[PDB]
């Protein structure tokens, strides 16, 4: 897919939340 | 208040910012350390991008938080 930037955005989003899992 | 910025490349830095002030203030400062555009670097975290206008209170960001950086790609 040419978006290579969304799919960077969206990818830190996961690897945020797996994080972030107890609510911060 | 302290937070760590994480570049999308692999790399953490330390930064402190007062809660009340906005992502805007927050940006500023990289600026001047790192050296680029607040609207070329965008911020995630907790599944959200940080908006240039919205105070941390609000955020509710934990102490020594990191926060993922994107670059937004040149329309070229």
């Amino acid at each position: 897919y040419p978006e290579d930037e969304e799919e960077l955005i969206r990818k830190a989003i996961e690897l945020s939340l797996k994080e972030s899992r107890n609510s911060a | 208040m302290q937070i760590f910025v994480k570049t999308l490349t692999g790399k953490t830095i330390t930064l402190e910012v007062e809660s009340s002030d906005t992502i805007d203030n927050v940006k500023s400062k990289i600026q001047d350390k790192e050296g680029i555009p607040p609207d070329q670097q965008r911020l995630i975290f907790a599944g959200k991008q940080l908006e240039d206008g919205r105070t941390l209170s609000d955020y509710n960001i934990q102490k020594e938080s990191t926060l993922h950086l994107v670059l937004r790609l040149r329309g070229g």
